[PDB]
């Protein structure tokens, strides 16, 4: 090591330093003579990408924190990227409270946005327990998550690019079948966070035609399209209160209950008291799935115990149809938990029951109480995966899935496809090749080379869960590799696997124009075709009009990424994806998808409400993408004509014909022209330096190509080459133009 | 308030007890009750199937006798456990499964009765080989006409189990009645003593089958292997460019280079050799 | 670079053994 320090190279010296487990040798290195001392930004990635054990992983990532401590400036990176990870809740209150002490409360507004995007449920509810131990009010509402919800609902309802006559041209092609939910879920996903009304407005008998279970699903949409309204959306379902609606539908109420969980997901308040005093009050049965899934989504990652009981003594009820609904919920209050009771009395409650609804709600459930544990579920992953009941095997595998999630655990992929190739049931088989994408998602290149041999089996549920595995590891890139193996799989001659190859091919390519990968406008005609035909499948078609859906969602102003911004993880989007599968068993889950819908935007917001309007532009390489004009060109074709093939005595006759006007044309008068290389001329002069205001919709592409103008004066005080939030830093004086509608 | 895609467990007691009472009466269409438990709104569950006697009418309301009826269950009470009937079967032996103008009407006397009382059809002729030809319907109303008949729901597991059968659509199928789902309450200590006591083998499994005819079957596939060789001297000394993908593809006929090959091959290893391993260990075990 | 080389030439060997096993083991149990 002494001659790796008379190398004056020093990433040779952290080689064997990081080898050896030793570490005040990996102090000395990055508190060395002034080489670089950004060989932290080097250390970390290095802690980020590859380190496998986290026993001493968080003690490497502490020693650097006590250098970012003992450097300059301490805010910026190292809380965000550090201690969540080490999960210190009243470190960073204090440090906080330090920065808000000398009265810098300009880079303290900004931590606390990252913090918010990025870390979990009770790690924040830790840390402003430990804050109120004003500008400490300021504090509150932004580590609280309040303001950056409205901006984020100012976002979407100022941007709303959907093309009305898309969803009609599906409307019209539905014939009298159960094509009606699809399309209701269609149009929710691609309203999704919009608050826009008009197709529960103007066709709206036809929206009454459906019934008994689309009622429940039809209103749960309006809460889909009301996301994040938290205030505005109480008094507008009150409206379709629990008793207000119908005395003989109880479908109306318990969906509106339902509909209130999907609005203020994540959300602590009054909305779980209401809810939970409703759980008191209930009417027979399908009022109680609603309010049991609404409570259960709004007290999700609280680990909240009088929610807890009640639905404890709700689930040992032994109703048939509410155990779905008890299940489901029992997990999302106990979700990452790791109880002792939860557990028991749930892997307890699975076999003296004798229906197996009860069941598959308690599947996802206990797979779901342990999230990202990563070596301590393993004595109840392997008891689940002994037991002869083919459910439970299978929620042990989508078990295995949530404890090890986005980590390369050759254990876990070993154990994980043993099991997918041996066993006889086949369900567990699918569940056991839909946890691939679970465990691997955060690298992406080695999906393809997995699944690619497994997508092409004899049976057709391996061939399933091979399709919805590309859809989830490969979430929205642009990998086209997954898109190479996903065009036979459209092709199969069994139908409900060519419905999973076109939502994963709905997935993986929202967000991307014709030139950001060819195969869009291949795959939208391709919807349109099998949606048009009348001669497929009901179950085929069901994923084409779930396809329109997903792929517009938002109005090309969200996207689905189990990755965070910061190399963290997000819990919403994992169970917001993996409860979406759950589609088969129970249509009604689908909803859940509208939970991994994180935005695509960017906003300068400085101070508390000031968000200026600043034009900053992108540097396209050679061209423009982002986001289309929508398409009306029905057609409008004639026949019109056949083409006179006399080829007789006509010839000479043309012939001579064409010799008299060689009399007439040349030699009386003839002038007729028109100027060329008029339309190639505005072509070529085009931009590439878009200028955008802030609301401003951005791939996450072009996140590194958009560039602040640095001929204004107001600069950004982040390095701004990644999307979300940041503030601006305000130089001068004389600051105007704010716009809220 | 209305039906759902459901699910029908059958008991594997049950299921002996169809196909043998059908083989057993093979021309003359037999006749039993389905006595189970409906669970809940929409699984259901049948443990226990008992048969009838057989009228000169046949399969109709006629054949159901009362008085066997009551005697029968009055003895089921005290010994096993007494439930509710929850349908019934028939035997169709020269054609697959659909419900008859008969079995319209017999059906429409115990969906009276009872809440739903699932029928049952099986072929035990066309039942042979590994699969079996037994379906179970359910009679829908015409009241809804102008609404969705199979009135089902939110779930995936419609498309799987059947395509709706050509030759079962073209009788009442699906504007009489609608088919329902079949899967098997099926568990351990009754799969394991059914597959260790139907298939096994312990003194055998060290016997010796002695020589004379082993030895003599070592002479039975060497000798035409000998001349099956020569035709493999035959196409690959030939070896000509008669375009070689086309001169492969043109004469298949399951036949010399690989196919009737090696697989001979394997027959002489595994015979071979589990006689002499099983000869050395007799040499070691007994004395 | 020197040592980033390193590390993903263990973490696509590790992976391309877990590859070599189960279709080992597929084409073992789909010979049944
Ligand atoms: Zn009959």
């Amino acid at each position: 090591f002494q001659r790796c320090l008379d190398d004056h190279k020093y990433k040779q010296a952290i080689g064997i330093a990081l080898e050896t487990r030793r570490l005040d040798v990996f102090e000395k290195t990055i508190l060395e003579s002034n080489d670089v001392p950004g060989m932290l930004a080097y250390s970390l990635k290095l802690c980020m990408s590859l380190m496998q054990n986290k026993q001493f992983r968080n003690k490497v990532l502490r020693v650097l924190v006590k250098i970012y401590m003992n450097l300059e400036k301490p805010d910026f990176i190292n809380v965000c990227q550090c201690l969540i990870f080490l999960d210190d809740p009243q470190a960073v209150s204090d440090i906080l409270e330090k920065l808000v002490k000398e009265d810098n409360l300009l880079m303290a507004y900004q931590i606390c946005f990252d913090l918010y995007e990025s870390a979990s449920q009770q790690f924040l509810s830790s840390v402003i327990q430990n804050l109120r131990t004003d500008q400490t009010l300021k504090m509150i509402k932004i580590l609280s998550g309040e303001m950056a919800i409205e901006l984020h609902l100012q976002f979407l309802i100022r941007n709303n690019n959907t093309d009305l006559m898309i969803l009609k041209n599906t409307k019209d092609a539905v014939r009298n079948s159960v094509c009606h939910t699809a399309t209701v879920i269609a149009n929710s996903f691609m309203h999704c966070g919009t608050t826009s009304d008009q197709f529960l407005r103007d066709n709206l008998e036809w929206l009454a035609r459906a019934t008994n279970w689309a009622k429940f699903t039809a209103t749960a949409s309006l809460g889909v399209i009301h996301k994040g309204h938290e205030k505005e959306a109480l008094q507008l379902m009150a409206t379709y209160l629990p008793k207000d609606t119908s005395p003989g539908s109880a479908y109306q109420e318990g969906g509106g209950l339902y509909a209130l969980g999907l609005i203020h997901a994540n959300h602590g308040g009054d909305i779980i008291d209401y809810l939970l005093n409703q759980l008191k009050n209930a009417s027979n049965d399908i009022v109680r799935h609603g309010g049991s899934l609404g409570l259960g989504l709004a007290a999700m990652g609280t680990a909240r115990q009088d929610v807890y009981d009640l639905l404890k003594t709700n689930l040992y009820q032994d109703d048939a149809v509410t155990g779905e609904a008890a299940g489901l919920a029992l997990g999302l209050v106990m979700l990452g938990s790791k109880n002792a009771q939860a557990i028991e009395d749930m892997v307890g409650y699975a076999q003296e029951t004798q229906h197996e609804k009860i069941l598959r709600g308690l599947a996802v459930g206990i797979a779901l109480v342990m999230y990202g544990r990563m070596e301590e579920a393993d004595a109840l992953i392997e008891s689940l995966c002994r037991d002869k009941d083919p459910i439970l095997r299978r929620s042990g595998m989508y078990t295995v899935a949530m404890a090890y999630c986005g980590s390369g655990n050759n254990k876990a992929i070993r154990r994980l496809l043993h099991v997918a190739v041996s066993d006889v049931n086949d369900d567990v088989r699918r569940a056991a090749v839909e946890s691939l994408g679970f465990i691997l998602f955060r690298t992406p290149e080695q999906c393809p080379s997995v699944v690619s041999l497994l997508s092409e089996s004899y049976n057709p549920h391996v061939r399933y869960g091979a399709a919805m595995a590309l859809g989830i590891c490969c979430a929205g890139t642009g990998n086209k590799e997954a898109i190479n193996l996903l065009e036979p799989m459209t092709n199969d001659p069994v139908n409900y696997v060519r419905q999973g190859a076109l939502i994963a091919s709905a997935l993986i390519m929202i967000q991307q124009t014709e030139i950001t990968c060819p195969k869009v406008n291949q795959f939208r005609q391709l919807y349109s075709k099998v949606i048009n035909d009348k001669h497929d499948d009901v179950m085929a078609k069901f994923g084409a009009i779930l396809a329109q859906g997903i792929l517009d969602a938002g109005g090309h102003n969200v996207t689905i990424s189990l990755q965070s911004r910061t190399g963290h993880t997000h819990m919403p989007s994992v169970v917001g994806v993996l409860v979406f599968t759950q589609f088969w068993f129970w249509f009604p889950l689908s909803h859940f998808l509208s939970l991994a819908y994180t935005p695509t935007c960017v906003i300068g917001l400085n101070k508390d409400l000031k968000m200026p309007k600043v034009q900053y532009k992108s540097n396209c390489k050679p061209s423009t993408f982002a986001y289309p004009a929508p398409l009306e060109v029905p057609k409008e074709k004639e026949k019109e004509k056949v083409s006179t093939a006399v080829l007789s005595i006509t010839a000479k006759a043309k012939k001579k014909e064409k010799e008299k006007e060689k009399k007439e044309e040349e030699k009386m008068e003839v002038d007729e022209a028109e100027k060329k290389e008029e339309k190639e001329k505005k072509k070529e002069p085009e931009p590439n330096f878009q200028l955008l205001d802030n609301p401003a919709r951005v791939m996450p592409a072009q996140l590194k190509v958009l560039t602040m103008p640095e001929t204004c004066r107001y600069q950004p005080f982040k390095p701004l080459s990644i999307g979300g939030i940041i503030i601006l830093k305000d130089t001068s004086e004389d600051i105007e133009e704010l716009v809220e509608p | 308030a209305v039906d759902t895609a459901e699910q029908v467990y059958i008991s594997s007691l049950a299921l002996l007890k169809m196909l043998k009472h059908g083989r057993a009466g093979v021309p003359m269409e037999v006749m039993g009750l389905m006595l189970g438990e409906f669970v809940d709104d929409y699984t259901v569950r049948v443990i226990d199937v008992f048969a009838m006697p057989q009228s000169g009418t046949g399969v109709s309301v006629e054949a159901v006798d009362p008085v066997f009826q009551a005697k029968m269950l009055d003895m089921l009470k005290q010994t096993g456990r007494p439930e509710m009937v929850v349908g019934w079967y028939h035997s169709h032996p020269g054609f697959g499964c659909w419900l008859s103008g008969v079995d319209i009407n017999t059906q429409q006397s115990f969906e009276a009765l009872s809440e739903r009382a699932v029928a049952v059809v099986v072929d035990p002729i066309q039942s042979v080989k590994g699969k079996v030809v037994i379906d179970a319907f359910r009679l829908i109303n015409a009241n809804m006409m102008v609404l969705g008949h199979e009135p089902r729901q939110t779930t995936s597991n419609l498309g799987h189990l059947n395509k709706p059968s050509i030759q079962a659509l073209i009788h009442g199928l699906n504007r009489h009645y609608y088919s329902i789902t079949i899967n098997y309450r099926k568990n351990e200590l009754e799969q394991k003593m059914l597959l260790n006591l139907h298939k096994k083998s312990w003194m055998e499994g060290l016997t010796l089958q002695d020589y004379s005819e082993h030895c003599k079957h070592n002479e039975s596939v060497v000798k035409e292997m000998l001349e099956l060789a020569k035709n493999y001297n035959k196409a690959v000394e030939e070896e000509d460019k008669m375009t070689p993908e086309q001169l492969a593809i043109k004469n298949v006929g399951k036949q010399d280079p690989k196919r009737h090959l090696e697989e001979h091959v394997d027959v002489l290893m595994t015979s071979n050799i589990v006689q002499c391993l099983a000869a050395m260990l007799d040499t070691v075990v007994f004395k | 670079d020197l040592y980033s080389r390193y590390k993903k030439l263990q973490q696509e060997l590790e992976f391309l053994e877990v590859q070599e096993e189960y279709i080992k083991d597929e084409q073992k149990n789909l010979k049944k």
